[PDB]
């Protein structure tokens, strides 16, 4: 089915239709897709599994679709709302920090996870 | 459909751009703002 | 009499009607024909509010918004099977276009100086190509003039006229071999299909044209 | 000829009948009911202020 | 006349050829649809509207070959 | 307050209502109409965002 | 930068509204120093 | 619900105005031309 | 005449060229399908009515050609 | 005489195979657009007006190709 | 005389239009060997749908093909 | 007379060629709405190259215009 | 003398049918750049002055075929 993982704690280890952002664009997983490997960027995720979808706000991860039909889904932390207005005025202070500073790369992130959450 | 060559140009061409100032001068102070109104109506009463 | 005239006096009492007896009532949850008129009024608000992006954005919204309207009118109309067409004077439609394209110029021209040729100016190059990029950026410019005209005119016109020789076929189609008018319904269908295609190019027209001179705004109320 | 024409109009306004007729009606209810619930909501939400 | 008949005649199946560039048009928008449904699964709600303006417009260029054709072949 | 609490349970239009009588108790929405044609900007705010947007694009 | 570096400052990140617990938080803030060695001679333990 | 709000088209409006009346004439004499015919 | 015959017979000729067109398209709708189902198998179902849909449309095109030439035949 | 105009209406003919490119160019924009949006479903009000921008351009040269058609057949 | 000469014209003039049919029978054999070698499985449910694909890209050269007969043997 | 003749068909001959700019163009507007889907963010730096590309394609479909007009008209 | 005159003319005419060619390679150039900055963010310093290059080359051929259209039209 799915695997759905992380450190200390475990989403959703039949899951019926994946929506993943993944480094090939957007990638969706409904039922039978081939087995993929592709590392999964930072995310926000919706997982349905029947019809019931339940949406994720990911740390990106790798997936990979087993050839058993076992999508594991490796992430490091995540529900949406857990995210959810003084992650918005923090990441305004990161941005400031983008400007001097690994430590700039590091701030670049911080640039990637505010568009990430410009996304929320 | 089935059309030859006017002489009329003018003729049509002066109650063409007569329509265009007519709808244009009609909506742009009546009915445009008759629009905003009822948008603006309906936010006043949502912040009321 | 003018059949050109007679048409535009009941184009004129439509939208008259359109917006007057279309909400009567004023009602603040509005009326079932007026939800369309606002969703449009949207998509073409927040689509001249991108475009055009001055504070005049809202100002050449009514005239962006009849461009619509005139062209949503006019291929409505027109496509009526027993209606004169008033796109079948093109001249009032290509007329249109010579006269928007020139008042983009005045406007860029008042805008912009007599630097408003610094438009087809676009950026750094080796210096025996930065003439050549000024004659390929005028020539668009008044491509500009008469693409905008002849493409609304080149749908409107062929869906009329293909319609009508089609028609014409299947009628003396029907009337040979009239076996074949029973189970005639086919062509009648392709017809149809035709039909139903250019209601619809007829309405994507209207809002390509106003988001193309949306785009003409663009470069003419900001440089570039 | 142009009878085949006008076959083909009638033809035209019986499928906006069928098909887009109910669904206009359908996105025209939605849109009543969105804006309904919105109005009311906001007339119950000042009550509640005034006991407040 | 002879000459000017005839010419009729073959200026149409001249005009005919403008159809094919319309026709690999609308398979292009198609097999475009078939493999980004694929990717996504979902998508299909937005871009399937798409696909048809995107079908009218390729058609429609075909339409004026069409036209021209009948223009030369009927009168 | 007694009487604002009977006062909106016996003053309340809460189905339709013409926008003459909203005009009429509040010329605030006919000063901000003017303004927003005189801005020239006819955005609304509250009206993509507490009401849909209602694009197409 | 390497990847698992890159994921480790987006997830950091992700941990801010705040609601979050301790765990989280110390999954996502910890202090440590790395002392490197030599083939012998240690490059000084600086904070990892 | 229908009331006039000035629009200053005369200074909005005045290049669409300018190249419409100069197209107006134009026209005129346009038809002039083709008329011989 | 025997000039306009002829060009009813050469001209018939030319109008079948553009069919070609068509059948280039047909294919290339094809193509994506087993490529795209291949990707998804389960997405099938869905996408057969599109490609069923793709596969018309681009045949449509070719009817209008292969008309023109049949007028021109047996005319 | 017969000769100019049988040429007037071949020269029409000719001209009228300029319009396939166009045909098929729109049908590669609405391919890039559907890719565009799969690949990043945000990307889509942005790439609105580019596409539009790209089909109208791309047309623009089968338009210019059928005022040649035009002059020939109602010249 | 002319008639005749310009039914062998017509006729080779109508075999350009095999070419199209031919470049579509392979497109579609193309991306059966792709997909084919992208599940190594999905050829049970897609060898129905490659024989109908095959059949219809040929068929616009058949099309034309009566056409081209039509006008050779009369 | 056959040089008036000529003309005329010449000129048809000549539109043929705005058809390359056609396809042209869409290939540079369909690389800018990969490379803008792709980054989100190139846009800046790419929609001034995408306009170059465009007007480089366009004009070669003109010079063949060119060509037709001096044919037509002349 | 008018059969000469008529075939430079005509000759022109099929001249003008290279261009495209060289019109469409000058798009395929564009593309890669476009394609090939966005898979780098940074190759674009170097592979700007390598794409005016390989434009004016794509152009080239064009130009070629353009000189030999004016042997045949102008002379």
């Amino acid at each position: 089915k799915l695997q759905f993982a992380l450190p200390h704690e475990t989403l959703y280890s039949e899951v019926t239709q994946v929506n993943l952002p993944a480094k090939s664009g957007r990638i969706g997983v409904l039922a039978n897709h081939v087995p993929t490997v592709e590392q999964l960027l930072p995310g926000v995720v919706e997982v349905m599994e029947g019809s019931n979808s339940k949406k994720f706000f990911i740390s990106g991860g790798f997936a990979t679709v087993q050839p058993d039909s076992q999508l594991c889904v490796t992430a490091i932390e995540a529900p949406l709302e857990s995210f959810s207005e003084n992650i918005k005025n923090l990441l305004a202070e990161a941005k400031k920090n983008v400007s001097s500073s690994r430590e700039a790369a590091e701030a670049a992130i911080q640039v990637e996870v505010l568009e990430n959450l410009q996304s929320v | 459909m089935p059309q030859l060559v006017p002489f009329y140009f003018m003729n049509q061409l002066t109650y063409g751009f007569l329509l265009m100032i007519t709808l244009l001068i009609l909506f742009s102070q009546f009915f445009l703002p008759m629009i905003l109104r009822l948008y603006v109506s309906r936010l006043f009463i949502s912040k009321l | 009499l003018t059949t050109f005239s007679l048409y535009t006096i009941i184009v004129l009492l439509v939208i008259t009607s359109l917006y007057t007896l279309t909400n009567n009532n004023n009602k603040i949850i509005g009326s079932r024909w007026l939800i369309s008129q606002e969703a449009i009024y949207d998509t073409i608000m927040n689509m001249t509010k991108g475009q055009i992006g001055g504070k005049n954005w809202g100002l050449y919204f009514p005239m962006i918004f009849t461009l619509f309207m005139f062209i949503f009118i006019a291929n409505l109309i027109s496509m009526i099977p027993y209606s004169f067409a008033l796109s079948a004077h093109l001249v009032f439609i290509i007329s249109l276009s010579i006269v928007i394209w020139l008042g983009n110029t005045i406007l860029g021209l008042y805008k912009h100086g007599w630097v408003f040729f610094s438009l087809f100016v676009p950026a750094g190059t080796p210096l025996p190509l930065v003439p050549l990029l000024v004659i390929i950026e005028t020539l668009s410019y008044f491509a500009r003039a008469i693409s905008l005209g002849l493409r609304l005119g080149s749908n409107i016109l062929a869906g009329h006229l293909l319609m009508v020789i089609l028609a014409g076929l299947t009628f003396n189609f029907m009337l040979i071999n009239l076996f074949t008018l029973v189970f005639g319904f086919v062509p009648l269908a392709m017809i149809l299909a035709i039909m139903m295609l250019e209601f619809a190019i007829g309405i994507i027209q209207g809002y390509v044209w106003a988001i193309l001179t949306a785009s003409y705004l663009k470069d003419a109320v900001y440089l570039h | 000829d142009e009878s085949i024409l006008l076959l083909t109009f009638l033809g035209f306004t019986g499928l906006v009948a069928k098909y887009l007729a109910p669904a206009y009606k359908d996105f025209a209810d939605a849109r009543m009911k969105k804006v309904s619930d919105v109005l009311n909501a906001s007339r119950n939400k000042h009550v509640e202020a005034v006991k407040d | 006349m002879q000459l000017v008949l005839a010419a009729k005649y073959i200026g149409a199946g001249i005009s005919t050829i403008g159809l094919l560039g319309a026709g690999i048009g609308i398979a292009i928008v198609f097999a475009a649809l078939i493999n980004g449904v694929s990717r996504n699964p979902s998508i299909k709600d937005t871009v399937f509207p798409m696909a048809i303006l995107g079908f009218a417009l390729s058609e429609a260029t075909g339409l004026f070959c069409l036209m021209v054709s009948f223009l030369l072949l009927f009168g | 307050l007694q009487s604002t609490l009977d006062n909106i349970q016996s003053a309340r239009p809460f189905d339709e209502l013409t926008v003459d009588d909203l005009t009429k108790i509040k010329p605030e929405i006919d000063a901000k109409v003017e303004e927003m044609v005189k801005k020239g900007k006819w955005d609304v705010p509250g009206y993509k965002d507490r009401f849909g947007n209602l694009n197409v694009m | 930068i390497s990847y698992a570096a890159y994921l480790n400052v987006a997830a950091q990140a992700i941990r801010s509204t705040e609601l979050q617990t301790a765990s989280v938080l110390n999954r996502s803030q910890t202090d440590a120093f790395y002392t490197q060695y030599k083939n012998a001679s240690e490059p000084t333990p600086i904070t990892k | 619900m229908l009331k006039r709000f000035p629009t200053p088209i005369l200074k909005v409006y005045w290049p669409f105005f300018v190249a419409g009346a100069a197209v107006y004439y134009g026209m005129s004499k346009a038809a002039d031309l083709s008329s011989n015919t």
